[PDB]
């Protein structure tokens, strides 16, 4: 069922799992008209998926140009980010294929499902968790090629960097939800935090910077403290 | 006119036909119903007095034989069963008459309500619902479970219905997932309507047999099935205008019919509201609208 606190641990077993958010599949900057009126106009977008045990992401990029001349696109945007999940999967090895797959937010339960009506031993969940992941267009070079790009395209990251190498997945994967908590809740603090020392610099191929063991302990207090404060100026306490 | 005869009436039973019923005592001198009229199919229906668990009863439909009710005491309940011999059967019902040990089926004649209730439903296709072909008429109770329900167990007890699921490949054209499953209207059309039931007769036939088995034996599994076949329609943009029509007065009738103190369990709230509020057809049921909220605008 639901994905919460007390299976928090099942994410990091060895059965195939992607997490996936559509929270910036469908992206609006809301304007005025020369008439006085409102009118949005759309912006690149992507959907998150993600593998919280390996690291692997699936950056699926929606091209403005998917939303021409469509109606009720809020709820398209579910469609579309069903129908591309369901196109990663059938694009994937079998012995690749998630067991799960668990959505961020409720809405997403009933595309999902229709789409991979053709995998009736894949698991569509979700979750109870508040999890941050729309924070991932405060990643600068996740927004970057979003940004960009000018057709609609997948492009493959390790949200990770290294971090496996020597840490868990479980740490890895709490490490990143701080990141993407800080970024979430105070978005200039989190990247002052991140890049106040010009020496500790992001490898061409990674996307958080090169800290040490040390320094990350250092980071992930100064998140913490960030995220309570927040909080408190938040709700003055 | 036809009449249904009994051996007797040996344990307190409640006894329904159609939408009536009444109350028989233990070895009251009770033979039968008679007067009932020809042309409709009908459910005669039992509730014992000490054990109100299990309703149970026999559709039937008086051409297709001469019908009498014996209760078995190995068994434990009143059994439909059917007299090959018809001058033995004339005779002994003639008997029950003249000494007018009988019920008559109590039809007012500006009643319409059976017919209503029944327009569309056909001793043929109950019998496919209820598989027992040795029998002329189909026993149902409360307790009968839908091949639908054993899917998610005894085969020969179940109600055979369509099997209708929203989220399935029967109903999901690949290549417009979106679009099928929030407009069903090809599964309404050329899924279930032309391909399974052929018409809308028989679609409607089904639906209606559905709300009964609901209504007279609370059957969990009729219900499902009637609340489902509305909400295909109600979700389907492109729906013939006569069944429109149709389903209203179906509706209608059944929503008037339906006992004031059982709609708590035998209505689903969602399925009413979504239909008569929020899809395709929400507003081309008026009859089926006016009376739900003049009667039950609790649920809603
Ligand atoms: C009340 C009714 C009417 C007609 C026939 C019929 N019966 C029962 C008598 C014993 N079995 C033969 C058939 N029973």
């Amino acid at each position: 069922g639901a994905m919460n606190s007390s299976n928090y641990a099942e994410l990091f077993n060895n059965d195939i799992k992607l997490f996936v958010d559509d929270t910036n599949v469908y992206r609006v900057t809301v304007h005025k008209t020369f008439e006085g009126n409102v009118a949005t106009k759309a912006i690149n977008g992507c959907i998150f998926t993600l593998n919280p045990k390996t690291g692997h992401l699936f950056l699926k990029i929606i091209h403005t140009s998917v939303w021409a001349g469509q109606k009720r696109l809020s709820q398209l945007a579910k469609w579309k980010t069903a129908e591309e999940v369901s196109a990663l999967v059938r694009s994937l090895p079998k012995e690749e294929q998630p067991k799960q797959i668990i959505v961020t937010r409720k809405a997403m339960l009933d595309p999902l499902e229709v789409h991979m009506l053709d995998f009736p031993n894949i698991a569509i969940r979700p979750t109870e968790l508040r999890l941050p992941f729309s924070a991932a267009m405060s990643i600068d070079k996740l927004s970057d090629v979003v940004m960009k790009a000018t057709e609609p395209q997948m492009v493959l990251f390790n949200i990770y960097d290294d971090w496996l190498d020597r840490i868990s997945s479980y740490t890895a994967f709490s490490r990143l939800t701080l990141l993407l908590r800080a970024l979430k809740t105070n978005e200039e603090s989190a990247k002052m935090i991140l890049l106040s020392d010009p020496t500790i610099t992001i490898k061409s191929y990674h996307l958080w910077p090169s800290f040490t063991d040390e320094q990350w302990i250092t980071i992930e207090s100064q998140m913490r403290d960030l995220i309570l404060t927040e909080y408190g100026r938040k709700y003055n306490v | 006119m036809n009449t249904v005869p009994f051996t007797s009436a040996p344990i307190e039973v409640t006894i329904g036909i159609d939408q009536y019923s009444f109350n028989v005592k233990e070895n009251q001198p009770f033979h039968g119903i008679k007067d009932i009229p020809i042309g409709h199919v009908h459910v005669i229906h039992f509730q014992h007095a000490d054990n109100s668990s299990m309703r149970y009863g026999y559709w039937f439909d008086c051409r297709m034989g001469n019908f009498y009710i014996q209760y078995d005491p190995k068994d434990g309940l009143y059994k439909m069963m059917e007299e090959r011999d018809g001058a033995k059967f004339e005779n002994i019902v003639h008997n029950f008459k003249e000494r007018q040990m009988m019920v008559s089926y109590p039809k007012i004649d500006e009643d319409d309500t059976w017919y209503n209730l029944t327009e569309f439903v056909q001793m043929d296709k109950i019998r496919k619902i209820v598989r027992k072909d040795e029998n002329q008429f189909s026993y149902v109770d409360s307790s009968m479970t839908t091949v639908q329900e054993n899917e998610l167990s005894d085969p020969a007890h179940s109600l055979n219905y369509t099997v209708i699921n929203f989220k399935s490949r029967e109903a999901i054209r690949p290549g417009h997932e979106m679009e099928d499953f929030l407009d069903k209207s090809y599964y309404l059309n050329t899924v279930m309507l032309q391909g399974i039931f052929k018409n809308s007769s028989n679609y409607f036939g089904e639906l209606q047999f559905a709300f009964l088995n609901a209504m007279f034996f609370g059957n969990y599994g009729s219900s499902l099935q009637w609340h489902a076949m509305i909400e295909l329609i109600c979700s389907s943009a492109t729906v013939p205008k006569h069944m429109l029509d149709k389903l209203d007065e179906i509706l209608y009738y059944q929503i008037k019919t339906l006992p004031e103190q059982y709609s708590d369990i035998l209505l689903n709230e969602r399925v009413w509201n979504i239909c008569l509020y929020s899809s395709f057809q929400k507003n081309s049921l008026h009859n089926t609208e006016k009376i739900m909220e003049n009667k039950y605008p609790e649920l809603l």
